[PDB]
């Protein structure tokens, strides 16, 4: 026996593909623990999830647990340095985050595998003896104020909080979880609250061991990890806090049959239908709400959405279960509305009820359940291995819900068929407890309530009894048929044997006028899956704003037309991505290799013989006008958008595209497609469970389909242009300034252009980014608290690179001078660090760059960047890392002095300032007169362009 | 970090804001 | 039309970055 451990669980059920090794257990103080041993992992990780969150905030200090969660990162009795924790991680290739939901607070990090204990020890102190320092608390309260600021003007957050504002206001559900400066400082001061005590009190009340789950993943054996967890976590105190429950639904009688008309920020049109339901978590072995979500949310022939779409009322639908908290849940059905749709809310809902009646009428269907069960069994068998940090974070939360032995499978494996539960839930999707919300600009002016926390304008009505009646009498509508057997369900899982000529990187196995094929058989993951990626180049996708619009519209219209047939493939784990790029088009097809040729074929064939529905065209066109307009409401950090336009040779503005959009007529589109398709080049990466012969074959089928149906011919080597980047003058500085009309913050992007990419240029910039990475966060946010969003790092585009800084702030772009201030802090800091501190940073970047991909598509993505950027440097990580180890402090000081210091002979600075809707401290250096960019075209015309990088 | 239920076109939109 | 993981539950910042 062991006193510290209440038990060890039995064998923890894992997929037989999972080579990782597992032990669950429960400590004497009640923490549920999963241990994960992966002797091959590069980074180790842990997470702790406390079953407490904002639903438990004092009614009089909204946001206290979100705030607590910020405060734990800022010092404890054992590690009092304010940023000890984020600094330790940073020097050891890790990072860390945390989130607070209504019932949970989840904290996770990763780190170099050699430093689990160091990281883990620092982390445990969050749960033992946080300082909540007086002065930290004063600063950090601004960061939370900024998180909320950011959300104020966003349609999702306003809807999310509005839902809670309109249930029982007595119910914890109507609390405001983010908090802000007002609720967390101003008003508590007005009321004589000592927030440091309130944090100490709440931590002390609720951070009990009996409400915690911890997961720890590392190279150590299961025994070693056990000792480690026992040692750092046994001492967490147990206060037997009863777990909070909410058996009473926040929506009672008077909340049902309500209609809400809401004014959005963006020009969007949506309908939200919602029914209150009991908590279904406990029925996870059968999962009735998933079953029904699958049916009502179906998109195949026969489906609810098929008809709403055919009547030109909705374009997309989502349905199924939505969590509330322990005690109450929701079932939703939500749709976007066309303009016609907006005038037929009533009929759309009646269709929803007609579709629900059809389910009552046909009863529960075991064959549907069997499909859901097989698909999840297979998903489970062959799940991609996860990145440690997400994985620990996830298991940590679900340890609160499932037996130890089941945590890994609980959410996949279905067991039990439950015509009773399916029928019970189905008996709640009735007009007598429906809630209806319509979001539309047409309610501008018409409304009379204002939600307090966000300012959302809305109106509230009883749904008229006569309407409830008509919905109550919905009869079968023969447009609605359950779906049929799903023919895309895969059945061939054989992993083809590894070829004698297979290679560790992709091999160019086809190099023709028409196509360039890169290919690799998977030699690492051994799952039955593959990725097939294609760039199609046509100079016409982007020749001008109008072509650009057309490429875009074409591809949307296509996807819209494939949707019904493609949906089944997607439930079966076969999916695809298809969009227009500044060069032409991008197609990715991913999932189980088994039926993939079928899907690829149907796509290219549709692409090449497409016929457009006039009605569909008109709808999609209108959604896209709105989409362009709505950009006006994106967040001020937009600064990135304008830099991207200022720095790239060719790029059309959202304004230009919008103008050109009225000239897009049906006749004009039909004409464009054959035009676009007539000369292409294709560069493909085929990668996964496939042979060279299969790959050549798949490539050639794409080619032949295009030739047959669209007479495609090759492009000339020269028309395969890449675009270039603007070359900034030595010693100059340009500012381009604009206003965000919607949000009341600023944003700024500051770019220090350095030089072309290459081994040495790259690694100089990367080491530098690594050394300044947590310091910038720590100074510009944590100390100076200039905004929530504060980012810094390398910028790469068009083969050039530089250092950038992005901040969203309430102070004006001021921001500049503080970054410049910071920049000097850093030279001096680089001078003052020990060699060993220098070399740890090298080591840390090295671990980051060499971290091996855990799954097929992570490996695909690295290769695809080498290909789409035409560097083709597949072994860049070893090369660049070898060179990295070479570098010294002098190199970095020289580099900084040459390209980055305020008086550097090759400084190249551009700043985008986005002003707000209205518009101790280190010493900021004096700055030059900037040059104000007046006009984007001119600014480009008056400067050189860089060369493009040479291939590998 | 707070954040809330990402449904349909709210996940597409919200997830653009995380990824420049 | 089927509710996604980030719709049905309230996701971490980590789960969101995961599709980028
Ligand atoms: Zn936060």
């Amino acid at each position: 026996n062991n006193p510290a451990i209440k038990r060890i669980g039995n064998h923890i059920t894992k997929s037989p593909e999972d080579k990782r090794e597992y032990r669950g257990l429960e400590l004497a103080n009640g923490i549920k623990v999963l241990l994960i041993s992966d002797p091959t992992t590069d980074k180790s990780s842990a997470a702790l999830d406390v079953h407490i969150g904002s639903l438990s905030d004092p009614p009089n200090i909204a946001g206290l647990s979100h705030f607590l969660q910020h405060m734990l990162f800022l010092g404890t009795k054992k590690y009092p340095k304010e940023n000890e924790y984020s600094q330790f991680l940073s020097e050891h290739a890790g990072s860390s985050n945390a989130f607070t939901s209504g019932e949970h607070t989840n904290y996770y990090f990763d780190v170099s595998h050699e430093h689990l204990e160091g990281a883990l020890d620092r982390f445990a102190q969050f749960f033992l003896s946080p300082l909540f320092d007086e002065s930290a608390k004063d600063r950090e309260v601004n960061a939370v104020d900024s998180e909320h600021e950011k959300n104020v003007m966003n349609d999702a957050w306003r809807l999310f909080q509005l839902e809670k504002a309109t249930g029982n206001p007595k119910h914890p559900f109507s609390k405001f979880g983010t908090g802000n400066k007002y609720t967390l400082e101003t008003r508590p001061n007005q009321e004589g609250i000592d927030v440091r005590q309130e944090l100490l009190k709440f931590h002390s009340a609720y951070y009990s061991s009996n409400l915690m789950a911890v997961v720890v993943l590392g190279r150590e054996s299961l025994d070693d990890l056990t000792n480690l967890v026992v040692k750092l976590f046994s001492e967490v105190e147990n206060k037997n806090v009863p777990l909070p429950e909410f058996p009473e639904h926040p929506f009672q009688e008077e909340h049902l049959k309500q209609l809400y008309k809401i004014v959005p920020i963006k020009d969007i049109r949506n309908l939200y239908v919602t029914f209150p339901i009991p908590d279904l978590q406990k029925y996870y072995k059968s999962n009735p709400g998933h079953y029904l979500g699958h049916l009502i949310g179906h998109e195949g022939p026969g489906s609810l959405l098929s008809e709403l779409k055919s009547k030109g009322w909705v374009n997309t639908l989502v349905g199924g279960q939505k969590e509330g908290a322990r005690g109450f849940m929701f079932f939703i059905i939500n749709v976007d509305l066309t303009e016609e749709g907006l005038l037929h809310v009533e009929d759309i809902i009646l269709h929803m009820f007609q579709y629900i009646q059809k389910l009552r009428a046909e009863g529960p269907q075991e064959w549907v359940f069997q499909e859901l069960k097989d698909l999840n069994a297979v998903a489970f068998r062959f799940k991609d291995k996860e990145r440690p940090r997400g994985y620990t974070s996830k298991i940590a939360g679900i340890l609160h819900y499932y037996p130890l032995e089941e945590v890994l499978t609980a959410e996949y494996l279905l067991e039990e068929f439950r015509p009773d539960l399916i029928e019970m839930v189905l008996d709640k999707l009735r007009p007598e407890n429906v809630r209806v919300a319509i979001v539309s600009k047409s309610f501008e002016g018409k409304t009379d309530r204002t939600e307090e926390w966000y300012g959302t304008q809305y109106k509230q009505e009883a749904i008229p009894d006569e309407v409830i009646k008509k919905w109550q009498n919905a009869d079968l509508n023969g447009k609605f048929k359950l779906p049929t057997k799903n023919e895309f369900i895969p059945t061939n899982f054989e992993i083809l044997p590894l070829e004698k000529e297979a290679t560790p990187y992709p091999a160019l196995i086809k190099d023709t006028a028409m196509s360039k094929l890169w290919f690799k058989q998977d030699d690492k993951f051994f799952l039955p899956k593959a990725n097939l990626n294609f760039e199609f180049f046509s100079p016409f996708a982007y020749v001008d704003p109008l072509h650009s619009n057309m490429a875009y519209l074409y591809l949307e219209l296509l996807k819209d037309s494939l949707n019904e047939y493609a949906y089944a493939a997607e439930l079966a784990g076969l999916s695809y991505d298809l969009q227009n790029t500044i060069y032409g088009m991008y197609l990715s097809v991913k999932g189980y290799n088994d039926k993939q040729p079928i899907l690829l074929k149907k796509i290219i064939e549709k692409m090449a013989t497409f016929e457009i529905d006039e009605k569909r065209f008109e709808i999609i066109k209108e959604a896209y006008m709105r989409s362009l307009n709505n950009f006006r409401a994106e967040q001020p950090h937009h600064a990135m958008y304008y830099l991207r336009l200022l720095m790239t040779e060719v790029a059309w503005t959202k304004d230009e595209l919008k103008e050109a959009l009225d000239d897009v007529t049906l006749p004009r589109l039909k004409a464009f497609i054959p035009q676009l398709l007539s000369r292409l080049h294709i560069e493909a990466l085929l990668h996964g469970n496939i042979t060279k012969q299969a790959a050549l074959g798949i490539m050639q089928m794409v080619e032949d389909t295009l030739i047959e149906h669209a007479h495609t011919k090759p492009l000339l080597p020269s028309q395969l242009v890449r675009y270039r980047e603007v070359q900034l003058p030595d010693r100059g500085w340009f500012v381009y300034q604009q206003r965000n009309e919607v949000h009341n913050n600023s944003g700024i992007e500051i770019y220090y252009q350095t030089d072309m990419q290459s081994t040495s240029e790259n690694m100089f910039l990367e080491l530098f980014a690594q050394i300044i990475s947590e310091p910038a966060f720590n100074t510009l946010r944590t100390k100076e608290q200039l905004g929530y969003i504060v980012f810094s790092g390398p910028r790469r585009a068009n083969g050039i690179q530089g250092l950038r800084f992005i901040i969203q702030s309430e102070k004006p772009p001021y921001l500049e001078s503080r970054v410049e201030a910071f920049l000097i802090t850093m030279e001096k800091s680089i001078e003052d660090m020990t060699e060993e501190a220098f070399q740890k940073h090298i080591q840390a970047l090295a671990i980051r760059r060499l971290d091996k991909p855990k799954k097929l598509s992570a490996e695909s993505a690295k290769y695809w960047g080498e290909i789409i950027s035409q560097q083709y440097n597949f072994d860049r990580d070893n090369t660049e890392v070898a060179y990295l180890k070479t570098l010294t402090k002098e190199d970095i000081i020289k580099f900084y002095k040459e390209m980055l210091a305020v008086d550097a002979p090759r400084r190249h600075k551009v700043s985008v300032h986005v002003l707000a809707r209205e518009m101790n401290l280190s010493q900021a250096p004096a700055l030059p007169q900037p040059e104000v960019i007046q006009n984007m075209t001119e600014f480009k015309r008056g400067l050189p362009l860089f060369p493009l990088v040479k291939p590998h | 970090f707070v954040n809330q239920h990402l449904c349909g076109s709210h996940l597409v939109e919200a997830l653009y804001l995380v990824c420049g | 039309g089927i509710v996604e993981q980030c719709c049905t539950s309230i996701c971490s910042l980590y789960q969101l970055e995961n599709y980028c």
